[PDB]
């Protein structure tokens, strides 16, 4: 019913926690130390107590990753109603925010290798049977090369849809969701119950990798109903218009596909992406 | 085509209490009650106003081109829109200052009321038919959210469209939307491609067909269900909205103008749906226009002013 921080292997004296590092919409992100760390403390009232106890062996299975392409987890501690999920501290910023820098050239040799990182971190986390279930931008850190994967698995436990009839969406989050998902929002679905899986995941990689060359998300333009509907549907952009080669335009016709099978697995994935120019 | 004089008078009569303040801050006022938007009280001057605070989080040099693009506002007045008196900054907080009306919304009155009768439902009709055209004809702006929630009304019986989209960044500032169960949005919208003033047109038609009947009208009640009136994703209603035949009136307990007036409105085919010039000429409006009907007086009996 509770999780001390000595079950960890990083054996754990002190903790620190400093500066608050960003808003976000689940739990708080400071600044710790222990080396530097980095500590998201959430709060849970109690209810739904044997949700806690899967979230415990979830949490346990975290315990057993380790990957250079992949955050490093090294503690949880809950004492409810508050947790705390202590992963090691990324230098540098957000991809999300590094291909939004004009002051900063992305070719595509440089889109190629950082798509590739990802995928070998993807990889992993599905070898151990473990999906990301919010794979996006704003989790993705690379500082001059150093490519790392974080928060997977979160969306789980997160809670972050909660007025009265009306489900909250976040800007960047419907062009992530592979059309299984989309066709199944309502404003009582929660994350706990969504049909995530690898494919899903792949999906989100493949919004990732139109996001790389456009350097915004799909769907900029348009309201969140109309990406539903068109996503649902199974209407994709593509990237000519911005004179794209068909190789890498391919990657998309893929990756997005509107039934799960025909998207590949990230080792078959990585194959592709090898054979670029 | 648009001209009167009490109309004009009122305006100006705003035009005075217009200049009563010329700045405006977060002290300046006093919660009255929560309608987020709130009933405000100011103190630099008498005026009882409506104070809507979105809460966002950008630096400040989005903000100042945000208060540019809503300085506009100052710029549109209409006997069919809602006045505007400012928009400032503060703590997180963008305020949007407008005209309250004792009313509230469409939404909220078809809420306490039971139904909303076809003879109301023209006068409606004709304001929102005119202040769209004023929009287009002096501004080139389309509304792109018609909906119940946003046509208020007050105790003198005049009926306002407002939240329509002026502000470019602050609709893409804004982090996160919230989208329900009922959907207002014409099929042309929904698909991505062109649209223009005949969405909002789609958006009238809907909306009127729910305060008619009493119930959103996607998907259309069974037979049992109108008798006593006289579990979907959201995906599924979407792609009903784009694939099914469009809603209509029952055909027993409403003028065949008032059913092809709504009809022409739900056409799926935008350019086949009607216009804002067609719709000023269907028998529909010319025979409303032509009423005696105290407005003021069903409102404030069926609410309670
Ligand atoms: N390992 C880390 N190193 C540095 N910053 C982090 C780390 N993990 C999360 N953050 C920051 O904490 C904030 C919260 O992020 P997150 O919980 O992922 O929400 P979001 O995905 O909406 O950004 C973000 O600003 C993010 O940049
Ligand atoms: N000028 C106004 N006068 C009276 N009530 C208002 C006014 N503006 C907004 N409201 C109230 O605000 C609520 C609508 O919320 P709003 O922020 O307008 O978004 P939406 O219209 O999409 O719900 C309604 O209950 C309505 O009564
Ligand atoms: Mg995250």
């Amino acid at each position: 019913t509770s999780i001390f921080l000595q079950e960890w292997d990083i054996p754990f004296e002190q903790l620190e926690i400093g500066e608050l590092i960003g808003k976000g919409r689940f739990g708080q992100v400071y600044h710790g130390r222990w080396g530097e760390v980095a500590i998201r403390l959430i709060d849970i009232e109690r209810d739904n107590e044997d949700q806690l106890k899967a979230f415990k062996r979830e949490v346990m299975a975290y315990r057993q990753t380790r990957h250079e392409n992949v955050v490093l987890f090294m503690g949880a501690c809950m004492s409810p109603p508050h947790l705390a999920i202590i992963t090691s501290l990324c230098k540098g910023r957000t991809l999300y925010s590094v291909v939004r820098d004009a002051k900063i050239v992305l070719d595509v040799n440089k889109t190629r290798q950082i798509a590739q990182e990802i995928v070998k971190g993807m990889g992993y986390l599905h070898a151990k049977g473990i999906l990301h279930k919010d794979l996006k931008s704003k989790n993705v850190f690379y500082d001059n090369g150093k490519v790392v994967i974080t928060d997977f698995g979160l969306f789980s436990i997160s809670g972050v849809l909660q007025r009265e009839d009306k489900l909250r969406i976040q800007n960047g989050w419907l062009c992530h969701l592979a059309p299984e998902i989309i066709r199944q929002l309502s404003p009582d679905t929660e994350e706990d119950k969504l049909p995530f899986s690898k494919h899903s995941d792949v999906f989100a990689l493949g919004t990732i990798w139109y996001e790389l060359h456009a350097r915004e998300w799909p769907f900029k333009t348009q309201p969140a109903e109309a990406i539903i509907w068109q996503m649902g549907t199974g209407m994709k952009p593509n990237l000519s218009q911005i004179g794209m080669g068909k190789e890498i335009s391919d990657i998309l016709l893929f990756c997005w596909a509107f039934e799960q099978e025909e998207r590949p697995t990230f080792t078959k994935l990585m194959d592709m992406l090898e054979k670029l120019p | 085509l648009e001209l009167d004089e009490q109309q004009r008078k009122r305006l100006e009569a705003f035009l005075t209490q217009k200049q009563k303040v010329g700045e405006l801050k977060d002290d300046d006022f006093e919660k009255i009650s929560e309608l987020v938007v709130f009933k405000v009280s100011h103190k630099p001057s008498g005026l009882v106003m409506a104070r809507k605070l979105i809460h966002l989080e950008i630096k400040p040099a989005i903000r100042n081109q945000i208060i540019r693009e809503l300085q506009v506002l100052h710029e549109c007045n209409s006997p069919y829109i809602v006045g505007f008196y400012g928009a400032f900054y503060s703590d997180g907080e963008i305020s949007i200052c407008m005209e309250h009306m004792d009313g509230g919304s469409l939404d909220q009155v078809l809420k306490k009321a039971g139904r909303i009768p076809e003879q109301i439902l023209g006068k409606v009709s004709i304001a929102v038919i005119k202040g769209l055209t004023y929009l287009r004809e002096k501004h080139k702006i389309m509304h792109r959210d018609v909906k119940p929630s946003n046509i208020l009304v007050n105790s003198r019986g005049e009926i306002k469209l407002c939240d329509f989209g002026v502000s470019g960044q602050l609709i893409d500032s804004m982090a996160n939307s919230f989208v329900g169960t009922r959907s207002y949005m014409s099929p042309e919208r929904l698909q991505g491609t062109h649209y223009s003033v005949q969405s909002d047109i789609w958006s009238m038609g809907l909306s009127l067909v729910e305060m008619a009947v009493g119930r959103y009208p996607i998907p259309p009640p069974d037979a049992k269900e109108l008798e006593l009136m006289f579990p979907m994703a959201i995906f599924e209603l979407l792609d009903y909205i784009v694939n099914e035949p469009p809603p209509k009136l029952p055909s027993a307990v409403f003028s065949l103008e008032f059913q092809d007036f709504v009809n022409k409105c739900l056409i799926k085919n935008p350019a086949e749906r009607a216009d804002l010039k067609q719709l000023m000429v269907h028998a529909f409006i010319k025979r409303s226009d032509a009423e005696e009907v105290d407005f003021a007086g069903w409102l404030c009996s069926t609410i309670g002013l």
